[PDB]
């Protein structure tokens, strides 16, 4: 999809828009000897704030190269913290320290 | 019959963390880096006994 | 094309062998992320010459 500057620009106040956004990190790298293209990538609207906020993990791939992919995304340690019932029925993760 | 291990050989407990993908001659091949030397070899030919 | 061994060492002296070689030098390089594939390739003939 593309989102129009011009809609962008002139719908009413509580259109909601739906902007999509690549995520280049898996992007393939160009064959060393193949002839450059003509052309260039251009990008118009941007976020103001960061975007992938329900992101657990990115990048689940191997580098041939580097020990860990840039940007890659481990999950949070309290995604896999299963804790204990408690005796009220409250959920809790585990004590950081004994007592 | 049990063949005994020979002479220069080193101890290595198997673990996921010592086999990775790896560039080498432009092929991904699956590095293995001996612990002690800490030497990354892509090759199964000639990796230390 | 490939040349047995068997036959680089019994052919009559005379016959006259056809040997290709690749140039690797314009091999593609492979994938950043792409899993090894398993295999080697090997070669057991060679030039004595350029």
């Amino acid at each position: 999809q593309h989102v129009d500057a011009e809609s962008i620009m002139t719908a009413p106040k509580g259109k909601l828009f739906h902007l999509q956004f690549m995520d280049g990190l898996l992007r393939p790298e160009p064959s060393a000897f193949d002839p450059p293209a003509s052309g260039e990538d251009m990008r118009l609207i941007y976020p103001l704030q960061p975007i992938s906020v329900a992101r657990s993990m990115r990048a689940i791939v191997n580098h041939n190269e580097v020990d860990r992919p840039r940007g890659a995304v481990a999950p949070s340690s309290y995604e896999m913290d299963t804790g204990t019932l408690s005796r009220n029925g409250d959920l809790l993760y585990s004590p950081v320290a004994n007592g | 019959f049990v063949p005994d291990v020979p002479e220069g050989y080193v101890a290595v407990q198997y673990a996921h963390r010592l086999f990775s993908s790896s560039l080498a001659n432009k092929r991904n091949r699956v590095t293995y880096t001996h612990p002690p030397t800490g030497m990354a070899y892509p090759s199964p030919t000639g990796r230390p006994h």
